[PDB]
């Protein structure tokens, strides 16, 4: 890949993290669409065309 | 520098803009939600109404009455008129203000949700660290949103114990029945007696009542609503551009 | 290789960015209400 | 006392399972007719139970009624009289076959549960009084283990007979003195059982409820469902002691449609969400179970797996959790942001595909699934708030 | 009238305890505030951290937290 | 006293019943409100 | 202050709403702009319409007139008395 | 001290037994002044 960088090779435990807070808390569930950014994720790591 | 100030320019019209079309889709009916919760409401009402008449019983407007002249315990038979009155009224006056809260919280939440997706609400952080006032501001317009249909909705209410003359039906229960259970038929001063007529009072308050609500939920309190949030966000977007 | 892949990082972020300001609104506004309450003994004998 | 209540299949035993990490109850789906479980705590070598037979009274009741909607022309007096209880069997049967299957219909899900009631009656005969019900220990019935009983009452005409279930184990979470009592599904068919499980919820001797919610698989809430929700909130006892699941949310690990669904519809009913969980009883469970597991016994495949891998034809039928996992690993992306790279390979069998997977990642992704599946959040949760 | 006479008697009766109470309640409030503070800087070095990723080859910047009083 | 002053309130609260004299229709009827009412009374006040 | 604004905003834009009264065809026919349009108006110039400026108004008269007299006769003593008595006894129950 | 306490009560009494009686005198239309601007009111709608 043209592009490949080595910022984002930790960019996963970030997101992560992230998720980890959001179901941490039991109120903001409400609003959990986690899953959404996983799949972008998805298509963001390994990208497929 | 310019660049900067010109997008900040398109990001307020792109707001104002969003904030008008949401609104004027809540008037037009296109809200299938608002609809939904509207129809609620109505249904809601209409039900609590023929529900309480249904149940309506002279024995707890007597008590009311004895409750509200306490320096007696004996209340005329009259006073069972004007408490059950007051009672329907006021129940219907809680039912209302408690719908009227339901509604402007979900529609305000309904609001805020579908708000933080588009890209004008989206570009504010990007070149500010912060959320401007949007947040505040909508809080405020809900607060003052809230209390004026709550305000509408006990001031509209307060009129239906005015004595409507569909109240005065003499066909239906005349008011001077009293008599018979007064002239030694009423051997004391127990309301007991009275408890027979219950029937006829509930249909004169049926045909009393009905009417009236039923003018005021499908007439007044939708425009009330549009009218209330199309006069309340327009200028708070607009202050917030 | 140049338009597509970036788009992905950016539609990403794009997606991401409203559970952090959840996160960030309700933090800010637990901390917020928390500091509000006094600290020192002689004024909160008071409030009881 | 911790009350689980819900529809029928919500998978309110394999969440029961999850929870306590063990194969204790049964998952099986048109045989769990009114039989009420209750687990509570005992030493580690007074692990017991108790099994509470149906009488002959509520079994000539429940066969009646069944035959009454089977269109069955018999007599009062069939489950007594041995030729009229051949007949009946042997008209279920038929109903059975026509159907093409025991689960085909509700007609035919209705005739096996009969037939298995009527083998069941003449199986426990001894162990089933005219009128009271029969109470038996293991010592009693001579099992020597709490996973005997267990099988003993998996089996179909057992659980048709079968009417309370009291087991003793030693579990950390019934330490503090919490006892589980898992009721009959409240869609059931029988009115007698859903009016039980009401009662029982409405009880005040209920100290916690936990409702399972279909939805996650379903896309839409129940008319039961509604139902049982709108009795907890009238409820002023028990509405401010009511925790929320919603099992099988796997299914919307990789159907969007499904899961906008569930969001939206949990955004619009439940303002408070304290009390809501997400959770996925069969993979945490499956899971649970896999971690005790080696390659010697392909992780769990000859061992665990074994009664439900092994087919007709001989062909190694793929488990519902290996089929799920792989799903997991492919389509469902919570692997999507870790540290494993899995790859599920088409031209291989799912469980050969799970079998490379473990061998090549091991425990830690198990770990990450059942975190991923939240039985330890509600569990927390509710051990909290105890 | 007389119950709410005596307000004073009430209070000399609590004012042994009064001062543990406030002392407690201190300690919660400031325990929360802390365990608060905690998660934000946690989220803020997540933020950081991504938003220093996708600098190197796009224009973003993801919502961070500072000054929070 | 105490005895006469009981006495007293507990004799006069009966006036408040409602005696037949206090029907008589020929002096006054209760009705006279409905032609105040019927477009007459322009209004919620009671002077009329 | 604000509650009675918000009710005199509220109750003032009804009258906007077309009554029968605006529609009485004895007084004012909407089509008289025809004559105008026929070859009376050379041009897009509105002189023309001026014309009609009477009967408009005494339409006017007709229409708005009875909905300002109910209006406040009826309605703006009630909102304000109920709106005093309603706010200030709360406060003062929470000044004691 | 009490009598201090019993002084604050009646002080509490007095402020809401006054508040209400100006707000009845208001709302039957004893309030002279009210009146005057009241009906100025509706004379300037009228006129206007």
């Amino acid at each position: 890949m043209s592009k490949i960088a080595p910022q984002c090779q930790n960019l996963r435990e970030q997101v992560n993290q992230l998720i980890e807070l959001l179901r941490q808390e039991p109120t903001l569930r409400s609003q959990q669409d986690t899953s959404i950014v996983e799949t972008a994720l998805g298509k963001a790591l390994s990208p497929r065309f | 520098l310019t660049l900067l100030n010109q997008e900040m320019q398109n990001l307020g019209i792109e707001f104002k803009k969003y904030m008008s079309a949401q609104i004027n889709d809540v008037v037009i009916g296109n809200d299938r939600e608002f609809d939904q919760d509207f129809t609620k409401l109505k249904a809601r009402m209409v039900a609590r109404l023929d529900e309480l008449l249904k149940t309506f019983s002279v024995m707890n407007a007597y008590k009311r009455a004895t409750e509200s002249h306490p320096r007696n315990s004996t209340a005329p038979f009259i006073a069972v008129l004007v408490e059950a009155l007051y009672y329907l009224a006021n129940e219907l006056e809680d039912a209302f203000i408690e719908a009227i809260h339901e509604l402007v919280k979900n529609f305000f939440q309904r609001l805020g949700d579908r708000l933080r997706k588009v890209d004008c609400y989206h570009q504010v952080y990007r070149l500010v660290g912060n959320d401007g006032g949007i947040e505040q501001l909508l809080r405020r317009a809900e607060e003052d949103i809230t209390k004026a249909l709550v305000n509408e909705a006990r001031t509209e209410c307060d009129r239906y114990v005015r004595e409507s003359p569909r109240f005065y039906d003499e066909g239906t229960f005349s008011i001077y029945q009293f008599r018979q259970t007064l002239q030694q038929t009423s051997q004391g001063y127990d309301a007991q007696a009275i408890v027979e007529a219950e029937p006829a009072i509930k249909e004169l308050l049926k045909l009393d009542f009905e009417p009236k609500v039923f003018n005021t939920v499908r007439k007044n309190f939708r425009q009330t609503v549009n009218n209330t949030l199309k006069t309340h966000l327009l200028p708070m977007a607009e202050e917030q551009a | 290789a140049e338009e597509k892949y970036p788009e992905l990082f950016a539609t990403l972020a794009n997606d991401l960015q409203p559970l952090c300001i959840a996160l960030r609104q309700f933090y800010l506004e637990n901390y917020r209400q928390l500091d509000s309450q006094p600290r020192e003994i002689a004024a909160m004998k008071a409030q009881e | 006392e911790i009350v689980f209540a819900g529809a029928f299949s919500a998978g309110k035993s394999m969440l029961i399972n999850a929870l306590l990490e063990r194969e204790l109850l049964y998952s099986a789906e048109g045989h769990a007719t009114g039989t009420e479980c209750h687990i509570e705590y005992a030493n580690a070598n007074e692990e017991r139970v108790v099994l509470t037979f149906l009488s002959e009274a509520e079994i000539r009741q429940q066969a009646l009624i069944l035959a009454k909607y089977l269109n069955v022309n018999v007599g009062d007096l069939n489950i007594n009289q041995p030729e009229a209880v051949k007949v009946v069997s042997q008209y279920c049967q038929k109903i059975i076959a026509e159907e093409g299957g025991e689960n085909k219909s509700e007609r035919a899900k209705q005739a096996n549960a009969l037939h298995l009631l009527l083998i069941g009656f003449e199986q426990n005969r001894e162990r089933i009084n005219t009128v009271q019900n029969s109470t038996y220990s293991m010592d009693q019935l001579n099992f020597s283990s709490l996973a005997e009983a267990a099988g003993y009452a998996r089996r179909g005409a057992n659980s048709a007979v079968l009417k309370r279930l009291d087991y003793f184990c030693n579990h950390s979470l019934l330490k503090d003195g919490n006892v589980l009592v898992d009721l009959p599904g409240i869609d059931a068919p029988v009115k007698e059982d859903a009016e039980r499980a009401y009662r029982k919820i409405e009880s005040p001797d209920t100290s916690a409820v936990i409702c399972v919610l279909k939805p996650a698989a379903a896309g839409d809430m129940s008319a039961e469902e509604t139902q049982l929700l709108e009795r907890i909130s009238k409820n002023h006892g028990i509405r401010d002691r009511v925790f929320y699941v919603f099992n099988r949310i796997d299914d919307t690990w990789y159907n969007t449609q499904l899961r906008q669904r569930l969001e939206g519809l949990i955004q619009s009913q439940f303002r408070d969400n304290s009390r809501v969980y997400k959770t996925s009883g069969l993979l945490g469970f499956y899971g649970s179970q896999v971690k005790q597991t080696n390659s010697s016994t392909r992780f769990g495949l000859d061992s665990i797996f074994a009664t439900t891998i092994k087919g007709f034809d001989g062909e190694e039928e793929t488990p519902q959790f290996v089929s799920e996992f792989n799903n997991y690993c492919a389509n469902s992306g919570k692997l999507l942001s870790t540290a494993f790279r899995v790859s599920v390979n088409g031209y291989e069998t799912s469980n050969e595909n799970y079998v490379r997977i473990l061998s090549e990642w091991g425990i830690p992704l198990v770990d990450q699934l059942i975190h991923d599946s939240g039985i330890e959040s509600f569990r927390s949760g509710i051990g909290l708030y105890l | 009238q007389i119950i709410l006479e005596q307000y004073d008697v009430a209070r000399k009766y609590r004012e042994q305890t009064l001062e543990q109470d406030a002392e407690e309640k201190i300690a919660r409030n400031s325990r929360l505030q802390s365990e608060i503070k905690q998660k934000i800087d946690l989220y803020q070095t997540s933020i950081v951290s991504i938003n220093e990723c996708l600098k190197a080859m796009q224009i973003f910047e993801q919502l961070p937290v500072i000054t929070e009083s």
